[PDB]
């Protein structure tokens, strides 16, 4: 026995994942009509 | 969270003698694998007339 090299897959189960979210989410346009048209109140 | 993963052993090391003050030392692996546990509902519902509880 002089070739018992421990591989990555032999140890793989011990390695945790990691996750990150800095690219999650998106911009929003405000509605055109409420931007442009003249507001009036109503009851 | 909804499921859990456990690591566990799957192969064991061993060890060896040496001839005198100088001889080749040997080598061994250690290996691991995974087990999972899943989660499920148990639930029950009971009705009563409102006045009875008062």
């Amino acid at each position: 026995p002089y070739n018992n090299l421990t591989s990555r897959t032999d140890a793989q189960a011990l390695i945790p994942e990691e996750v990150s979210k800095e690219m999650l989410g998106k911009a929003t346009e405000q509605s055109a009509v409420l931007q442009q048209f003249r507001r009036i109140p109503v009851g | 969270r909804n499921q859990v993963r456990f690591p566990v052993l799957s192969a064991l090391p061993v060890a060896y003698w040496v001839n005198g003050d100088t001889g080749l030392k040997q080598t061994t692996e250690i290996n691991w694998t995974n087990k999972y546990l899943n989660i499920e509902e148990i639930a029950t519902i009971v009705p009563v007339p409102d006045n009875v509880l008062a």
